[PDB]
């Protein structure tokens, strides 16, 4: 347990460690404070990322960048990130028009997504039932990675670069002098610091409360769920397949051979985990509509995790001005794993230069009180 | 008579084909048993190339008429049947009933029957059993049993005999878990391929214990039989594990008594290091490097309560007497409205578990306003001290670790040992790094062992190493069965 | 260095004679240990012609300077000493102190010391120990110990270190029992050959457990070592049981760890059938008839509370966890004013027994009006689940029964088995017909086994076979010492 | 459990079984009722008998006869009765005169006891300290036997001859019609009988109470004690040696090799067993005065048992007239084992002929109320 640290990042999930990682390789001294183990929490319950098919400039630029960092660090640290694509199945003119429009904006900013044909979609993913799919949105540079593998990797490098990662260490309060942060109070003593980063997404409020932040930054934990099937021949389902029409289903195959996935089925603001029978039924219905072979496959286990939701499904990433050297990177609303490498870069630059290459202001912490939802 | 028949079978003779070869089987027999009778042990290979049978941990996927990936144990033999081996991951490519009931008893051993007998005096119960017969572990024995001073299988017949029309029996039926809806509990159940939803006011988990798995070198290879499977083939079907049989483990006498009854020759190897053989076992080696020639090894190292249904039902655990148990209030409740009875609670004689089921059924009968006397069962139960189990010192240094298998899937003892050696002691993490307890048993036959290894390498006491909880479907269900 | 020395002894060298032969020994050494060091094992013969050593059950009467019938274990070696073997029944032909004390603690292991440490804050205690050193079983180990994370023998030194002048220590002192005079208890005690009468207000039995005796063929022959004796010679004296050593029993690891520490070569025989040899052991045979050449066999099959002092003190027994225990009220009392603490209560780590002694001392301190806090020891104790012991299935059919010895005196397993076979199941009668539990141990090393045999041949449960109680002098005393 | 029996003997100790034994070999049908096992009770705690050196005609004649039956049955049933003698050590003229007088009466009735010399006494029993012994009373036809061995022997023969011996069977009451016994009520049903024998010495009162016997037959249980030493060379101490002067000590060697014995030390009317420290001390003092070598001998165990005492140390053996067919043979006051074979004979004859060869009237049940103590 250190007793002084230039920067203290709270939370040691993909986001927390990825931020530390950038700060540390940039020469800065960072210690992360995680109340359980590195990568417990949502990162531990997470799907397999990673996507550039978003619907607005900022997110598309951030994810384009993010994917570059996934390629770089993936091979540079040896942790495995397969670019198998993302496949959005479309079923009507409503959807086609909308995606034609999404792809257009994706393209402008260097994400070369194509609108594709049913039979093309079925070449990729031969087991896809193609009978009512009319087009599909396809990008071959989206991919999947194991959130735990990737976090642990970034973790050991961050340490190598000199970051302190503190594991069974919970933040409980702050020593705030004037509007200066002076220390982060924990269950194992106080650490002196002037700069802190809140990366606890689902718990963000708690950390905000302890800090006395009076700005409304609504981030609620919601229960989302996933299923895993028995393992299957390698490369049977390579890309992440999305079906908005069939219940916001997403499914793909794991590196073990599993076929993992969930659906939209959200359960109101709660910290409760524990899977539900209703999810079990619904996921089975949706998946087997999208790929019929799944009918013959054993379900092994089901689990749950938090989406840390904001009103506009975008994170709050920025400096909080009224507390001196408080930052927030939280509320990733279900897609925070894929963003992490890029938000690491952004937060580092904020701390370090006062501004960022990427359009970080889209994720303005102040947008909500100002009434400006994205 | 086939070579491993213990009796001449008088069922309707039938003919099947294994890898092209013509074999004789009888109607009603399950695939792996018909193949055993015909001296065939090796039924599948794991994804990393390990040969496997049907009588220890792990699934048995087989091509059964050009349909890949069917489970051998679940398939009844049928005339003209074309059976072939396949990869582990080879799959095939191509009207919900609602029943409302007072209690829903999960598990049909002496505890379950016990509960049902007590309960049907006034209430309507579902007796759920995945097993196809209604005894418990008891139906695996046929040796005189204490408590009911009477033959094991004769007692079962008597007890089943006494069931009302107030008891709906669900044979060959897998409960997927328990879901509290406040006003009732939902116990979704799978039989054949129909899904049935049982809505009940009360539930009892009469769920049983499972046989512990011994850690020695090729413990997964064909011709190794876990206690329960050896007893099943001998006593339920009447087929020998092999012509000459090695027996090991601390409850080896239970097995030896059956062997002696059937006149099956055997050796008693108190401490097994290794089993060897091409397709099947043909030698076992002890810790002093003595070899014995045999056709099969049977291990019996004690049963431990199956904790999965307990923790998915939302119960909490306690370590005592060498095993994990449910934490119960003073009324055998895991949680309001969910009772636990039998070898799910603790290890003790069949008769005791029978009483505990009656006890549990009586409490709920009292809950319902009927005048029952749970305490007469209470005081009968105290006459039975629950059994202990020795905690195994796995001689890790003395084993070739990559040969000794911890879980069903991939997962050698070496893989687990490696991660522990690199500092990781949290089973949550071990589960993820190695795939321990992520296979088609859900840790049933390996979690506790994984814990024992951590504990052994760490010094950390077992009563402090908490166990990853069981989740949504406590039993494998596929997936088509769950739409719409 | 003598052949079986583990260290070079730096005590005053001395010279003794065995059967005429000139041997070297060191001052302070006890007779059988000096003879062991010099590779001499066979020290006496029983009345029916059975050769015997000093390291298992039974007495060792020897002619020590023309004086017949002295006990070998009790005799310190002395320069010029003339030692000879003799018959079992060969005998020689040719100022009471009163001390008043608050408590009188019988037994000087961690429990006893624990009690004394607690008590001497305010009270005057007698710490009585027959053993000559003040550790317990703990002083036999020298391996790091849980609880006090520190070397076994280093802890003892620390603890003894902390004893007041409020504690009178009585080394080499045998308590003859406890006698309630209402207004006080009389604990008569023998040291050297003086009788001392200790009158105390309270007593605590910190009396210990004894090592169980294993039933196999020549289990009494010279060169068989019970766990405690093997550890004593190795760790207290520094002498090996033999050059190459067989080890058996369910607590064999405790022993193996000591062997490894001292670098004494050994084999681990999980299941011993027989030991053979002329004067000493030279082979052991297992249940599968494998032979091993060795100089000694060490067995360690678990300790069980010594129940004698308990029942003579007027306490009652309970069967639980594979062994007989004292029935205690909620304050660790056998009876008003007599407390029980340590491995006398139950089997558990040294540290736990240490706490229990403090606990027991605190209760009596509270009784006396001092402000003590027994409950902090209480809650520390709960962190330790008491250990179980497997009940042995003696393979009676597989043994040659007249070779396997049940008690010290005559008494083969055959003699006992015979009477049981003729219908007698009451141990009272068995005791009388055979001489089981009438020898110079008072059943300490055989009663429980006798019970196990009845239970095994009868089917009658052990929790129902009640045990003949310990009587007047719980330890052998001769007889002159008790006049006038 | 029989339901009718001509004769019911209550108590299955040496006396009870020995009586059954005579009745059964005489052709009569007898069942004994013992609440524990045959020979538990005092017989189980008993010394090794057997003596003809008494001080009055009746006892001397009875014991002379008794010893004849010991010789006969001993070899006839193979149970072992060594005639090693009894040795009364004398220390003063007081004692000598008294024993001169006792021996005289012994002789008249065919018990050939001799007054002997110190050195003679020391030939027998070489380890005797002879220094203050002035004479000894010696009879070579007294002996010792194992009370348990002997009882079990008589027991199996009684069964062979047709007696029923009922073991875990306690008498609790009597069915008495007029003054006729009709049945003996037990913990396992009632047995019909017209003739019952009370042979429960220490418990005699209890049985008398249940029978409603109004005659005062005072029999009280007293605690006597014994010691056993470690085994010693065979034939070291052969006869029973008695020393009145040293605390009514008696000691001899068992067949196992033990050296067993007790002293006078009596503890007031009680049913308590459990040995005492005070006995431990006293026996050690007395024994080691009489034979000094005992000083080097280990004491192994100590135990206790009942003397069933009457005011004149003689049993009550007779018909009780006011209950129809009630008999008593109880209160042997420490020497009932040696008498048993003879009292068996006497009681049988009473039941069977109405009178006895031996002088049974000395043991008159009515003597106590009549004021006539022996
Ligand atoms: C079922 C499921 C599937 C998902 N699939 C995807 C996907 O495919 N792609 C994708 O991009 N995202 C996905 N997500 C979301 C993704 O998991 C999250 O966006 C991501 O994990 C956010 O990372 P984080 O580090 O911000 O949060 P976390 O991983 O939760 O890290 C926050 C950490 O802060 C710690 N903490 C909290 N309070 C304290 C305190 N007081 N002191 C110290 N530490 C504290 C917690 O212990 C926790 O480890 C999925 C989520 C779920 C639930
Ligand atoms: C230490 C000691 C040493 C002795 N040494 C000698 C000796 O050297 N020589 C000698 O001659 N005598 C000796 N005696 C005395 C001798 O033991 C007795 O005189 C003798 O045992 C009397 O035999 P019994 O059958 O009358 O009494 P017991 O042996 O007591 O038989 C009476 C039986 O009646 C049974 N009973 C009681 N109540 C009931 C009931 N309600 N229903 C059914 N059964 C019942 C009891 O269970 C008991 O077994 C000694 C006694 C003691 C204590
Ligand atoms: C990428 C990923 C893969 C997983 N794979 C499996 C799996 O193959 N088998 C399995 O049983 N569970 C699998 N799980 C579920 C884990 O057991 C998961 O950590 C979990 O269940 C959370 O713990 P809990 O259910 O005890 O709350 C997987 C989870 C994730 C995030
Ligand atoms: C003839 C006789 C011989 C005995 N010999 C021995 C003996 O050699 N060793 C021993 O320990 N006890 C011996 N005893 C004592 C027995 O243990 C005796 O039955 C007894 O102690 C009574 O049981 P209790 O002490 O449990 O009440 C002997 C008793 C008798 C009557
Ligand atoms: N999810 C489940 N669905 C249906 N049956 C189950 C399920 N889980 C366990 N069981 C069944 O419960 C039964 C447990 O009975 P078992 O005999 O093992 O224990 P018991 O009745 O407590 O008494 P004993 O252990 O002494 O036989 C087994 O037959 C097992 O197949
Ligand atoms: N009658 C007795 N007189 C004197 N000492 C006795 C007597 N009976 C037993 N003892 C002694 O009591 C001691 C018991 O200590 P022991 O170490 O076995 O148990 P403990 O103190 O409860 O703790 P642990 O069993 O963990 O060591 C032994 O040293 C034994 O010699
Ligand atoms: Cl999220
Ligand atoms: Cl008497
Ligand atoms: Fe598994
Ligand atoms: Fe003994």
């Amino acid at each position: 347990l250190p007793e002084k640290s230039e920067i203290v990042v709270i939370g040691g999930g993909i986001v927390g460690v990825t931020i530390a990682h950038e700060l540390a390789k940039r020469g800065e001294e960072v210690t992360v404070i995680e109340k359980r183990f590195i990568g417990s929490g949502s990162t531990f319950r997470c799907g397999t990322g990673i996507r550039q098919q978003f619907n607005d400039e900022a997110n598309v630029r951030v994810m384009k960048r993010s994917v570059e960092l996934w390629k770089k660090y993936s091979e540079e640290y040896g942790f495995s990130f397969k670019q198998t694509g993302y496949l959005f199945l479309l079923y009507d003119d409503e959807e086609v028009k909308t995606f034609k429009r999404n792809i257009e904006i994706q393209n402008k900013f260097g994400v070369p997504t194509k609108l594709i044909t049913p039979e093309e979609a079925k070449e990729i993913v031969p087991l896809l039932d193609i009978s009512e799919v009319i087009a599909a949105s396809w990008n071959p540079t989206d991919g999947k990675a194991d959130p735990f593998e990737a976090t642990t990797a970034f973790a050991v490098k961050a340490k190598e670069y000199g970051a302190k990662l503190l594991e069974y260490t919970e933040v409980k309060g702050f020593l705030i002098e004037n509007n200066e942060i002076k220390g982060v109070k924990t269950n194992k003593g106080i650490i002196k610091t002037g700069i802190v980063v809140n990366a606890t997404n689902a718990w963000a409020n708690l950390i905000n409360a302890m800090a006395g932040i009076k700005t409304k930054i609504p981030i609620e934990p919601y229960k989302h769920q996933a299923v895993i099937t028995q393992p299957i021949k390698r490369g049977t389902i390579n890309p992440m397949v999305i079906s908005f029409k069939y219940g916001h289903a997403y499914l793909t195959q794991t590196f073990h051979g599993g076929i993992i996935g969930g659906i939209g089925y959200e359960i109101g603001p709660t910290y409760d985990l524990t899977p539900t029978y209703e999810f079990l039924r619904e996921v089975s219905y949706y998946f087997t509509k999208i790929i019929p072979a799944l009918k013959n496959l054993l379900i092994l286990r089901t689990w749950a995790g938090y989406y840390a939701k904001t009103p506009d499904s975008n994170p709050a990433i920025g400096r909080i001005e009224e507390l001196n050297d408080y930052y927030i990177a939280a509320g990733f609303s279900g897609h925070g794993f894929m963003m992490a490498p890029a938000v690491g870069e952004m937060v580092a630059e904020l701390i370090t230069k006062g501004k960022t290459k990427l359009p970080v202001e889209w994720y303005d912490p102040y947008r909500f009180e100002r009434g400006e939802l994205r | 008579m086939r070579p491993l028949d213990l009796t001449e079978k008088r069922g309707k003779k039938v003919t099947i084909y294994f890898e092209g070869k013509e074999l004789e089987a009888y109607e009603g027999e399950k695939l792996p048993v018909a193949l055993l009778a015909n001296e065939i042990y090796w039924l599948t290979t794991s994804n990393e190339g390990r040969k496997r049978g049907a009588f220890t941990f792990g699934p048995v996927p087989m091509t059964v008429n050009g349909v890949k990936g069917l489970e051998a144990r679940r398939i009844k033999v049928k005339d003209g049947m074309k059976i072939e081996r396949q990869g582990y991951y080879d799959f095939h490519e191509e009207e919900i009933e609602r029943v409302v009931v007072d209690v829903a008893i999960i598990g049909g051993g002496p505890a379950g029957i016990g509960a049902a007998l007590e309960l049907q005096q006034y209430l309507t119960v579902a007796l759920i059993e995945e097993r196809g017969w209604l005894g418990g572990d008891m139906w695996l024995k046929g040796i005189k049993q204490e408590g009911f001073n009477k033959d094991s299988r004769k007692v079962v017949e008597e007890l089943v005999g006494k069931l009302n029309e107030n008891t709906k029996i669900y044979l060959e039926t897998s409960a997927l878990g328990v879901f509290d809806k406040g006003e009732y509990f939902l116990v979704p159940v799978v039989r054949g391929d129909k899904l049935i939803e049982i809505l009940a006011k009360r539930v009892v988990l009469a769920t049983g214990a499972i046989d512990s798995t011994m850690l020695f070198e090729n413990n997964d290879m064909p011709g190794v039989f876990r206690r329960d499977f050896a007893l099943e083939v001998m006593n339920v079907w009447e087929v020998a594990p092999g012509r000459k049989v090695a027996v090991t483990g601390s409850k080896a006498d239970e097995v030896i008594q059956e062997l002696e009854r059937w006149g099956i020759d055997y050796v008693h190897i108190p401490n097994v290091k290794r089993v060897e053989g091409n397709e099947k076992v043909e030698r076992v080696i002890d810790m002093n490097n003595h070899e014995y020639k045999v056709d099969a090894l049977i291990f019996a190292d004690g049963r431990r309560p199956d904790i999965n249904p307990i923790t998915q039902a939302g119960g909490k655990l306690r370590f005592r007497r060498g095993y994990y148990s449910p934490v119960l209030d003073e009324y055998h409740r895991i949680k309001d409205g969910i009772y636990v009875a039998g070898s799910a609670v603790s290890i003790k004689p069949h008769y005791a578990n029978y009483l505990e089921g009656k006890l549990v059924g009586a409490y709920i009968l009292k809950e319902f306003g009927y005048d029952a006397q749970p305490c007469i069962y209470e005081e009968k139960l105290r006459e039975y001290e629950p059994e202990s189990l020795s905690i195994p010192r796995i001689p890790l240094d003395k084993f070739n670790l990559e040969d000794v298998q911890i879980c069903g899937c991939d997962v050698s003892l070496k893989k687990v040992d490696e991660v522990i050696r690199k500092g990781i002691t949290d089973l949550q993490i071990i589960k993820r790094l190695t795939h321990l307890a992520m296979g088609f048993c859900q840790g049933r036959y390996c979690l506790f062992n994984g814990a024992v290894v951590v504990s052994q390498r760490t010094g950390k006491k077992l009563s402090e190493i908490d166990l990853p909880v069981a989740r949504s479907p406590i039993k494998n269900v596929k997936m088509g069965i769950l739409a719409r």
